[PDB]
């Protein structure tokens, strides 16, 4: 499905943009 | 010492919706700025 | 996961994701950028504190 691939790409891009560390 | 007859209290809202007040700031007015005109024109401060 | 995928496909900000108050009618594509900026500031604050 096209929605599946486009959501995969969007979520991968979001993971790249979203920072991955925050120490208490 | 009260106000200075040239001081406006501007609200600081979180965003453009102005549904959440953060705090208030006091600003002096230059020239002949009417505190009344600032109140009527909806002059405010947004966090974003 | 089905609910979250549905929300993402329709472009609606997930309810679980919305934990801090936001202006009404805010889509997820800009929410991601806003949250990224907030996390960057939080990391700067935590690094300064530590």
């Amino acid at each position: 499905p096209a929605w599946m691939r486009t959501l995969h790409t969007t979520a991968s891009n979001w993971l790249h943009l979203i920072p991955q560390t925050l120490s208490h | 010492t009260e106000k200075k007859a040239s001081v406006v209290t501007l609200p600081v809202y979180l965003n453009f919706t102005r549904a959440d007040l953060i705090f208030t700031v006091d600003f002096e007015i230059a020239t002949k700025e009417d505190p009344r005109s600032f109140y009527e024109r909806g002059v405010a401060v947004l966090c974003t | 996961l089905r609910t979250l995928i549905n929300e993402l496909v329709k472009g609606i900000l997930p309810r679980s994701w919305s934990h801090y108050t936001v202006p009404a009618g805010m889509t997820v594509i800009q929410w991601v950028s806003d949250f990224s900026e907030r996390i960057k500031q939080l990391q700067n604050i935590s690094l300064a504190a530590a």
